[PDB]
């Protein structure tokens, strides 16, 4: 899917069948990880606005005044932001690597966020929940809805996107 | 780079093993039910989410 | 009654139209409570997914045999094609509200859907139940009886918006009963 | 009469009183933040949400 990365235009790849079958052999735990990239994307909307709500009420004053979310255009391109990060980290559990996510995400955000005025502590929480929230779905600890797969450990999966996780919050600490 | 363009990879899973098939929506080679597909998206900002937070986030959903 | 949108229910393609500015401050003089009213219908149509999915998880929980084998959503295809349903409904009876009547919701979601679900099989008892769960749920979030999520507008009352809007359910029950 | 092709009145509501404008979405004309869009679009089957209910329909959410 690299080429999906670097085209001007960003448009579609497609991988099933035979090519598909020899992409999970070069991963490890396919169809799990399958399964845990769809658990993801399929949630992202919650995911997401968990995660930055909590990030605010552990921490009310990000939207007061001069808040890193007071009024809704700060609020939203927040949101917006959890979402792109949590999206790339689903592309490097799709992969089994983070090497996209590390070049077209995080080379330069944390100065991109100093500029603005971004707040550290806050970026950290909603990403630690958003990590807690992924982990949570994938070893079958979230409450109010469960996965549509065959019953089993994740724990190796629910690790390794740990680490993805992991490596954002250490970029922007 | 991150090139500040709000582009993101958006990652889709197929599971069609049921046999419910929709018209026009094969893509790539395969008969098995399986399919990944990946494009590039600018990440749209959703005005009415970020009322619903700043409303909402005292709430506890979710049984967290 | 607001005619503005008609042309989009009736042209080739459905595409947008708009309407702004002064051209809609008119327009809220022909239905009542006008600023309330639009709230009243963006309420629904920013839940609308989870307006649907309650209702028709209300529907199975009620009565489960909805997913064993002969049941009306077995199957992930009919489960889809019902939720799919659930939100067409939902969305005419939006329409209704923003144009305050329900000529629309009669002559191109309920005309003929009775007959066409007794084709299929669709059982009436589970349409019955969607529906009300939809018009509970729309209910609660118009008069602040929404207990995850509140709305964003001014504190007030909207009862007779709430009375309005379960008599267009209303009708879906009674064409589909 | 039903028509049987899926397509049902979309109604979006603007309030843009924050003016936070996004580029490219004047489409009627106005300057006090309001706007009513509607469209006729055909409502699509999502097999990830009748997934989901097949799995959690016996969970009560949102305090119903
Ligand atoms: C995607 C929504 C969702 C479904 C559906 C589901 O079944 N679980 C879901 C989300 C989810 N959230 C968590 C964990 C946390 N969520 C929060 C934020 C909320 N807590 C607050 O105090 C607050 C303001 C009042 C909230 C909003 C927090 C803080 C956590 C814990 C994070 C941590 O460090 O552990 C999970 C993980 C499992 C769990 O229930 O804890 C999930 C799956
Ligand atoms: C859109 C989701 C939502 C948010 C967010 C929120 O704040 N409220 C929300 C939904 C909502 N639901 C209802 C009412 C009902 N929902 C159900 C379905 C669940 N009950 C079950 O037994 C079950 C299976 C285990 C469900 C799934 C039902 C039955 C109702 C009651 C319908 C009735 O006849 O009154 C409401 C209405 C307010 C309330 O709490 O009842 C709302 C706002
Ligand atoms: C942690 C992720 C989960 C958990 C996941 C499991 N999935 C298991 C088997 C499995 N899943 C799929 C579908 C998957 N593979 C694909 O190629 C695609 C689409 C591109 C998807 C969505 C398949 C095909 C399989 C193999 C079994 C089958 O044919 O259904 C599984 C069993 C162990 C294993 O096969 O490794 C598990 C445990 N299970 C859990 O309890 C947590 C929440
Ligand atoms: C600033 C970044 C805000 C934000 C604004 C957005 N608005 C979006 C779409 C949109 N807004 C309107 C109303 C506007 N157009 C008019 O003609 C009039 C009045 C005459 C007004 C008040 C419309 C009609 C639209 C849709 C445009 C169309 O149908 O082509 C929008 C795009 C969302 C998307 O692309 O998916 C944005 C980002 N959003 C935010 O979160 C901050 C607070
Ligand atoms: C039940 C529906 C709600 C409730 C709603 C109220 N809204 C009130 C006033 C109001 N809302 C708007 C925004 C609305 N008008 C538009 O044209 C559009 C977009 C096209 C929107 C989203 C305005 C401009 C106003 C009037 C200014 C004001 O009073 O703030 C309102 C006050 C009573 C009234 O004006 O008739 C209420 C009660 N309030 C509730 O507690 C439930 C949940
Ligand atoms: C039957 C009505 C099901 C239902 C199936 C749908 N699938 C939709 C989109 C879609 N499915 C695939 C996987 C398929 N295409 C392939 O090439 C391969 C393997 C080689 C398979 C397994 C793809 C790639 C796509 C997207 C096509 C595109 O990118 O243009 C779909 C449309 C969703 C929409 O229109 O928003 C449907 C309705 N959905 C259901 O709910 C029932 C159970
Ligand atoms: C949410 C957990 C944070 C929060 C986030 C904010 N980000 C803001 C502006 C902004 N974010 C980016 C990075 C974004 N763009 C990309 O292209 C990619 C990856 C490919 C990412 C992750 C950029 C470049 C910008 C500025 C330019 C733009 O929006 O196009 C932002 C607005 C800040 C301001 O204007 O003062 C916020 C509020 N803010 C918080 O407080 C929490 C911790
Ligand atoms: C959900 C609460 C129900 C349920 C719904 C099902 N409907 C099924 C097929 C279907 N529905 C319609 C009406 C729909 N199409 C439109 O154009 C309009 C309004 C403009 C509406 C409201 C049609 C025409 C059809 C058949 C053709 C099609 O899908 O394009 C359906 C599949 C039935 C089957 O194949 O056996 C279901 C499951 N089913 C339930 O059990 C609950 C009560």
């Amino acid at each position: 899917f690299s080429k999906v990365i670097t085209s001007a235009d960003g448009k579609a790849a497609y991988v099933g069948g035979a090519d598909l079958q020899a992409l999970k052999k070069f991963v490890s735990e396919g169809n799990k990880r399958m399964d845990s990239v769809n658990a993801i994307v399929s949630n992202a909307s919650c995911i997401v606005s968990d995660s930055v709500s909590g990030m605010v009420c552990e921490n009310p004053s990000l939207i007061a005044p001069n808040g890193g979310v007071y009024t809704n255009r700060k609020m939203a391109a927040c949101l917006r932001d959890a979402e792109i990060i949590l999206r790339y980290v689903s592309y490097s559990l799709l992969s089994g690597d983070s090497s996209v996510l590390e070049d077209r995400c995080l080379n330069g955000l944390k100065e991109t966020y100093a500029s603005l005025g971004v707040p550290a502590a806050g970026n950290a929480r909603t990403i630690s929940i958003m990590k807690a929230t992924v982990i949570g779905f994938i070893t079958n600890n979230s409450q109010q809805k469960k996965l549509s797969t065959p019953a089993g450990d994740c724990s190796a999966l629910a690790s390794e996107v740990g680490g993805y996780f992991d490596k954002v919050s250490s970029a922007l600490a | 780079a991150m090139k500040k363009d709000s582009k993101a990879p958006c990652v889709e899973v197929f599971d069609e093993r049921d046999g419910c098939k929709a018209a026009g929506t094969q893509k790539a080679s395969g008969d098995d039910g399986f399919c990944v597909k990946v494009s590039m998206k600018a990440i749209g900002f959703n005005a009415a989410e970020a009322a619903s937070v700043t409303k909402n986030y005292g709430i506890k959903r979710f049984g967290a």
